């Protein structure tokens, strides 16, 4: 029921936009980048990975992977609706520049929309495939 | 007429006794079945008594100091009077030098057996209102709550001081009218604070930065109340909001305790759910675990109750000792924690309002009834009431049952056998109204026994006032003891006073076993029967309704707690321990009226046989007003019948303070269950038959 | 030029009339023409001793002084898909590498040969090899997290004393004027905290009619009261932060709060920034006396008290380390009129790569100097560029070892400097020693590199590389000595000797630095003979001993001395020289020998005078460039043309007592002196205020406290200093 959002270009795993808040992040941010590395043109376009007390959820559109991590208790139904809201906005704004950039995090300013959209999902008042993550790695 | 006597005495003195004739012997005082007790209403309204602006005149005897009353022997020639309690002869004060027999003091006329004095010596303190508002609730509930408090603000006296404390996960003590900011002091709702700590952490008519006159602050508070928003902290999935009610109250208590102790103040708490964090926690934040029930508490599956009840219990004693009132207004679909918080409005004079949502006409109307004004525009509420009772040397006081706190004042009128809040001749009542009814239980250790009720309280005008009710009842004639005693029995008042004793023992734990051994003992001592012949048993017209009252009491929701939530059980007993006689009777035995073409509306028995198919019923439980349509009527003459009970309902809907819940149901409707459960061991027929079998056999 | 020996006892005016210039390393023409700009990176000994035994003989300190984030006129920004770094020591590909196979290059720091990648393609024409100063784009592996946003948290003291100084009115005015100029993109966050006995947060929401002042009173157990709108988006909430800045000074006029809970407030300001990090601007005006981190009062010394510094608590040091681990840097604005234990408060800025700013006896009415000083120093503070969550590594060629670091940072792993912020006005220093004899090499290189997150959200690496020759002759070491750089490194070394030992031992080690080196020089060749490169060495050490950091017989107070030591540790070498030995010019008679090339401006170039009253003249006027201020002393018998045509006054008596700046009059005499002053302040970003207040009787003649060559009742003159050195050189 917490946060971790990464938007990367699937070809190289180039980070495009992310968002993290703590007050550890070091381990699951590693597995996130191990995943972006393995992802290729044959990977499932939608998936869910089990990481013990945590659980990854990602979709893929236009060669862009939208990854999210949370505690396994978080409704998987909501996680993909969260990634869908990110993609449609991100694709609408930066979909045509993704295959041209070469800097890491060339869309840091997408930080804004990530966190204002994130809050609409981590508050109950506001209102595919499964595989253990240790395998794919 | 013994009924004319009981009527007029309650109309004049606001009191009703179990027995109007008292045992003149030691052998009859010990063998009293229903104890000598009184249903006393210290502030009862009546036909415009003259407020006495002069000093009361008290007896000149250190231990006695009773108030001049109609039972005092006067001597207008010598300008003397003898105190009827201690026989002490007194001299009249200088203001009474012009005293004459053709122009006498009001306090001596038997019409003014109950009278009110006003003491105008010190400057009058302002009233203090402290809104303690929860923010963990839906927007429609919060916006409705915001609208309710803005309306109550527009009715407060301009001199009255106001404070605002909002809370959710944190507790916020607002500093009002700060200009360009509107700051607030934020505290963790996780650890408790004393009055002293809070005073350190925080800092011509008086006031504070936190408590300010309405006339100078109302415009800023009505804008703050309109800008209040829900607790900004998020609620994760499957979780309850972090709601720190236990600390928010202890901060409202400590705030007033260190700023205006010993003065009329109203801590009005508005709850939208249970306390999920800190001391005084009701339930954890896991939605998976439901709030406790009567089943859970009996099977030792409610780990928060005792620890939670104990927290608000000390808060109640703090605010009661300091002399402050704690109201609690709860409106949520789940439970709220009234079972653990009941001590605060019970030990003070605080109100306890319950509902499903602040966005109902049920709450909105009930809330504005709190601020009902009389013929002068002043609230029908008093503060800091001190009740002292003077008795003859033959009468001791076992104690009281009702909204009061013992001042632990010792004196010869204190009885060894203490009952309820006993062991004292003085009781503090932080809040009271014209309705507040105490239950005083006496014990006896020619003619006339005497009791005096002195109630000094802070009026809604700020004036210090003293109410003095002096009553007298004949001693039983020796050659006609039990015969005179039986003739004075008030079966209604005794049923409520015996119900008071039972609920008090249940709420402080069998109880039905005691309630039966006294109904049986009353049947044998005052009934008519041949031994071992149950068919022979009759009761006088004085005692005939007492068993039926006991039948509906022993099966009421006040003693059969299951099939109710603990918040509902504590809410039902709360209002019963405060109401007068007539409303208490309605709680135990709801009234039932019938409506049909065949005659005007008529009362009918609370039995299943009263439910006809071609008849509309009106049931009046104090807590709910129900209208039922028999199977036939469930479809200009049909209009009169269909709205005849509606017109009758609207009237009593308004006067009753805790606005009762209205129900429109019919045959087969789900809401018809409330009618079928109050109606009917088993039934009254079997109950009476088993009662007569034990009455006519051994004692 | 000059291999010549100088008899300091006979010369006496050895200070040149033109500005000192940094020495040129004895390097080949083609290697030197690519060497690092000496403003950004320089060494005390431009001729590195080949062995430690040779370094010990010269009795001179070997070390580096760097200004790595300095504003540049032109920066090569390489966006290379691959950053070429030596596979062993990770040194970046620098101009001083050794290309041999045209596809393999030798590292100039650890001598390992590396394969040039099939990207770098003539590989020697690559920009990474044609520039000693260059900025890279760091790839995804050089960042532990996404680029942190620019976060600015301003923590204001609002106690009774703080409200009396009136600083809050100008600070809020500066922020209003410089709101759009704060470095950052649309990801910029800004926050505000005021504190006295309690800690006051300020929530800002578009839904509410006005901000809200959330007060946490539990000083022993602080917390964040609201989760969302304490650090707000400056772009979205521009109007909300503007009303708060216009309202904040007015909220505390009638305050009776006499105490300050700085410790708890810093802890609260830390928790608010710990999630993201950023720059924490703390504005304190008095001794912290309430809560955790409380400091006891101290009695100020007098001229009579001898040399008998350290912090009184480690609270602000521990707290600074916690801020460093969260990429939080704390800048300390101290505007106190009384003692405030800056020796302890300074730890919050030293160990977190912050900078401390000191304004003694600040008052909005009583002290118009500190008012305009703060105004201009804040103008630079809020508008200068900034890098976030930074680290810095200082690399030097094998055999040389760095063993001591100087500056504001946290040192993690030897050669790993933590910079929660990096600012373009910070200076750093390093002390090295010859761990292994440089018999193999004749060149050694030095590399520093700055990994930081830009204000636009881009990981960048600014790299500087310096190459120097190796020598094995005592005279060769002396011929390459940098007298200014040695003065800077010795100042940093003496600050540590003060804390470590005392001000006496710090002053002795400074005096022994001149005695031991020149005694070693004499033993390798009647009067006092020094090499040409060390002819200003006793003069600059003397000025060091009369500076407010190390002076003794003066009436100086505790926080004055501590701040002077903080400026030694944190400022670039140029500002240490301009302060310790200010430049003195005569200005009442400027002419045309100037730099009249600049299109339409002439800009006189008057000669530099030495710091002695004997160079003054009651008939003229004298400007003194102290780096941060420009004091214009006027003579009692000054000319009449100067008064009416430059000062705009008809006589010396009606020169206003505090004069904040010169007038711009329609006179060519004014056009000259305004041209010289305006040219002096263009040589620096920190706008220096110029107060003519130095009259011959304004009671503000601290102008004369910089005449370091003259004698006073408790210090030697310059000639007395040479006399003392010579008795020790040939004892
Ligand atoms: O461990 C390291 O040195 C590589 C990371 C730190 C750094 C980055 C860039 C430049 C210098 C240093
Ligand atoms: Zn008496
Ligand atoms: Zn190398």
């Amino acid at each position: 029921m917490v946060l971790l959002t990464m938007i990367a270009r699937v070809a190289d795993g180039l980070p495009l936009a992310a968002s993290m808040q703590e007050d550890d992040l070091q381990q699951y941010q590693s597995q996130a980048k191990q995943l972006f590395r393995k992802l290729n043109e044959q990977s499932p376009t939608r998936c869910t990975l089990e990481a013990g007390a945590m659980t990854f959820h990602y979709i893929i559109e236009q060669g862009v992977c939208y990854l999210v991590l949370c505690e396994a208790a978080f409704p998987k139904k909501l996680a993909f609706a969260y990634l869908e809201d990110l993609h449609s906005e991100f694709d609408e704004q930066h979909g045509k520049k993704v295959p041209t950039v070469s800097r890491p995090y060339s869309f840091i300013e997408f930080d804004t929309f990530i966190q204002k959209t994130k809050k609409l999902y981590i508050d109950s008042r506001a209102r595919i495939m499964v595989a253990n993550i240790e395998e794919v790695l | 007429t013994y009924l004319e006597f009981i009527q007029q005495n309650e109309e004049r003195d606001g009191v009703r006794f179990s027995w109007n004739v008292w045992p003149s012997s030691r052998l009859e005082a010990t063998r009293m079945v229903v104890p000598v007790a009184a249903l006393f209403t210290p502030l009862k309204e009546r036909p415009d008594l003259p407020p006495i602006q002069y000093e009361p005149v008290l007896c000149s005897r250190t231990t006695c100091r009773a108030v001049l009353n109609p039972l005092c022997q006067v001597d207008y020639r010598a300008k003397l009077w003898a105190c009827n309690f201690c026989y002490q002869r007194n001299q009249f004060p200088p203001s009474y030098a012009g005293i004459s027999e053709l122009n006498q003091p009001a306090e001596l006329l038997p019409q003014f057996s109950s009278i009110e004095y006003v003491v105008l010596r010190g400057p009058q303190m302002p009233l203090i209102f402290l809104y303690v508002v929860d923010t963990c609730m839906e927007d429609e509930d919060l916006q409705a709550l915001k609208e309710s408090m803005q309306m109550s603000l527009s009715l407060l006296p301009p001199t009255a001081l106001v404070g605002l404390i909002t809370f959710g996960r944190m507790v916020q003590v607002h500093e009002l009218g700060c200009e360009g900011i509107s700051k607030s002091y934020v505290f963790r709702g996780t650890k408790d604070l004393s009055a002293k700590q809070l005073q350190e952490m925080l800092g011509p008519p008086p006031s504070n930065r936190f408590l300010q006159p309405v006339q100078k602050i109302d415009m800023n508070l009505t804008d703050l109340l309109g800008e209040l928003q829900r607790d900004p902290w998020p609620v994760p999935q499957g979780k309850r909001p972090l709601r720190s009610s236990g600390v928010a109250l202890s901060i409202a208590v400590g705030l007033l305790e260190c700023t205006f102790p010993n003065t009329g103040a109203r801590i009005m708490m508005f709850i939208g759910g249970p306390a999920t964090q800190g001391p005084g926690m009701v339930v954890g934040d896991e939605l998976k675990t439901p709030i406790r029930s009567w089943h859970d508490i009996d099977k030792d599956n409610a780990k928060y109750v005792k620890k939670g009840t104990k927290h608000f219990e000390a808060l109640a004693n703090r605010a009661a000792t300091t002399g402050h009132v704690i109201d609690i207004y709860a409106c949520a679909l789940d439970q709220t924690g009234l079972l653990e918080m009941k001590c605060c409005p019970n030990l003070t004079g605080g109100y306890m309002v319950m509902g499903d949502s602040f966005n109902t006409s049920l709450f909105k109307q009930t809330f504005q009834r709190v601020f009902t004004k009389d013929m002068h525009g002043q609230f029908k509420m008093g503060f800091g009431g001190t009740l002292e009772i003077k008795t003859s040397r033959e009468i001791k006081i076992s104690g009281a049952i009702g909204p009061c706190v013992s001042l632990n004042s010792k004196g010869p009128c204190v009885s060894e056998n203490e009952i309820g809040t006993g062991g004292t001749c003085q009781w503090k009542i932080c809040g009271l109204s014209p309705t507040t009814t105490l239950a005083i239980y006496f014990e006896v250790v020619g003619g006339r026994g005497a009791i005096q009720f002195v109630t000094q309280y802070q009026h809604s005008s700020g004036q210090r006032r003293i109410r003095v009710t002096t009553i007298a009842r004949n001693w039983a004639d020796a050659q006609t003891q039990i015969q005179n005693i039986a003739a004075s029995f008030d079966q209604e008042a005794a049923a409520i006073l015996m119900a008071r004793l039972a609920i008090y023992r249940a709420e402080t734990e069998d109880v039905l076993r005691w309630l039966d051994r006294q109904l049986i003992r009353l049947c044998q001592k005052f009934g008519e029967y041949h031994k071992d012949d149950p068919s022979s048993f009759r009761f006088s017209e004085t005692f005939s309704l007492y068993p039926q009252f006991m039948f509906h009491l022993r099966r009421s929701s006040f003693l059969q707690v299951f099939n109710n939530s603990p918040d509902e059980s504590s809410y039902y007993r709360h209002h019963f321990m405060r109401q007068d006689l007539t409303q208490s009777l309605i709680m135990i035995q709801p009234i039932l009226y019938a409506y049909s073409f065949s005659g005007p509306p008529e009362p009918v028995l609370l039995d299943s046989s009263s439910i006809l198919a071609d008849r509309i019923l009106l049931m009046d439980t104090f807590f709910q007003i129900l209208i039922y349509h028999g199977e036939t009527i469930a479809q200009e003459n049909f209009r009169h019948l269909l709205q005849a009970p509606v017109d009758d309902a609207q009237e009593i809907l308004h006067s009753r303070f805790p606005m009762p819940r209205y129900i429109d149901t019919e045959h087969g409707g789900s809401q018809a269950r409330f009618l079928l459960s109050k109606v009917n061991d088993v039934s009254l027929q079997v109950f009476m038959d088993h009662l007569k079998k034990l009455a006519v056999s051994s004692a | 030029e000059g291999l010549r020996v100088v008899n300091l006892l006979q010369e006496r005016n050895m200070l040149p009339s033109t500005p000192l210039k940094p020495p040129v390393p004895n390097l080949h023409e083609d290697i030197q023409k690519l060497n690092c700009n000496p403003e950004l990176f320089r060494c005390t000994l431009t001729s590195i001793p080949q062995t430690q035994a040779l370094l010990n003989k010269a009795k001179l300190p070997l070390g580096l002084l760097l200004h790595p984030f300095k504003d540049l006129v032109q920066l090569p920004v390489v966006t290379s898909s691959t950053i070429v770094r030596c596979r062993s020591c990770r040194t970046y590909i620098n101009p001083f590498v050794s290309f041999l196979d045209q596809r393999r290059w030798k590292c100039n720091l650890c001598y390992r040969v590396n394969d040039v990648p099939e990207e770098f393609l003539e590989p020697h024409r690559r920009p990474e090899v044609q520039n000693a100063t260059i900025e890279f784009m760091a790839p995804s592996e050089y960042m532990l997290r996404p680029p942190q946003p620019p976060v600015y948290l301003f923590v204001f003291d609002v106690s009774h004393n703080a409200v009396e100084t009136g600083y809050l009115n100008s600070v809020c005015q500066s922020l209003l004027d410089n709101l759009d100029l704060l470095p950052g993109n649309t990801r910029t966050k800004i926050g505000f905290i005021t504190f006295d006995s309690t800690i006051h947060f300020y929530g800002l929401q578009e839904s509410l009619s006005q901000p809200q002042m959330l007060i946490v009173s539990d000083i022993e157990d602080v917390f964040i009261p609201m989760p969302e709108n304490l650090l707000v988006n400056l772009n979205e909430s521009k109007e909300l932060v503007q009303d708060l800045l216009k309202t904040l000074p007015q909220m505390f006029t009638k305050t009776l709060e006499t105490q300050s809970a700085l410790g708890p407030a810093l802890q609260a300001a830390f928790k608010l920034m710990s999630p993201t990090g950023g720059r924490m601007s703390v504005f304190q005006t008095q001794l912290p006396t309430l809560g955790v981190g409380a400091l006891k009062p101290r009695e100020e010394p007098n001229h009579r008290s001898s040399a008998k510094m350290t912090p009184s608590t480690d609270f602000y040091k521990k707290l600074a380390l916690d801020c460093s681990g969260q990429q939080v840097a704390v800048d300390l604005f101290l505007l106190s009129g009384q003692y405030s234990d800056l020796a302890s408060l300074g730890c919050i800025s030293r160990y977190s790569a912050g900078s401390v700013y000191y304004y003694p006896s600040y008052h909005h009415q009583h002290n118009p100097v500190q008012v305009q000083k703060l105004q201009k120093e804040l103008q630079r503070y809020l508008t200068r560029k900034i890098g976030f969550e930074a680290v810095m590594r200082i690399r030097c060629t094998k055999g040389l070892s760095i063993h001591t670091f100087h500056g504001n940072f946290f040192v993690r792993s030897t050669d790993l400097l933590s910079l929660p912020n990096v600012n373009p006005d910070a200076g750093y220093a390093v002390q090295m020693s010859v761990e292994e004899s440089l018999t193999d090499t004749q060149l050694v290189s030095f590399q520093s590199a700055l990994l930081y997150t830009s204000s636009k959200g881009e990981r960048r690496i600014r790299v500087h590389t310096l190459c120097l020759p190796v020598v094995s002759t005592l005279n060769d070491v002396f011929l390459g000595a940098d007298v200014q750089a040695i003065s800077g490194l010795l100042a940093n070394m003496a600050v540590d000797r003060s804390m470590t030992a005392s001000l006496s031992d710090a002053r002795d080690a400074l005096v022994n630095a001149v005695i031991d080196s020149l005694s070693a020089y004499r033993s390798s060749v009647p009067g006092l003979m020094v090499p040409f490169s060390l002819r200003l060495f006793p003069l600059f050490v003397l000025a060091l001993l009369k500076q407010k950091s190390f002076q003794t017989g003066t009436n100086a107070r505790l926080d004055e001395r501590i701040f002077a030591m903080c400026q030694v540790k944190n400022q670039p070498l140029v500002y240490l020289m301009l302060t310790t030995h200010p430049s003195l010019y005569r200005v009442d008679n400027l002419s045309d020998e100037g730099a009249l090339n600049i299109s339409d401006r002439t800009i006189p170039q008057p000669p530099i005078l030495q710091l002695s009253v004997e160079k003054l003249s009651r008939d003229g006027a004298f400007l003194m460039d102290a780096g941060s201020v420009l004091m214009l002393w006027v003579g009692k018998n000054c000319t009449q043309n100067f008064l009416s045509q430059v000062l705009g006054v008809q006589n010396y008596a009606s020169i206003p007592q505090p004069m904040t700046d010169l007038p711009e009059l329609d006179t060519p005499e004014s056009a000259r002196i305004i041209a010289f002053i305006s040219w002096l302040r263009e040589q620096r970003p920190f706008f220096p205020i110029l107060y003519v207040i130095a009259d011959e009787s304004p009671m503000k003649a601290n102008f004369l406290q910089n005449m370091i060559e003259d004698r006073t009742e408790s210090a030697l003159s310059y000639y007395e200093f040479l006399l003392h050195i010579q008795q020790q050189v040939n004892k």
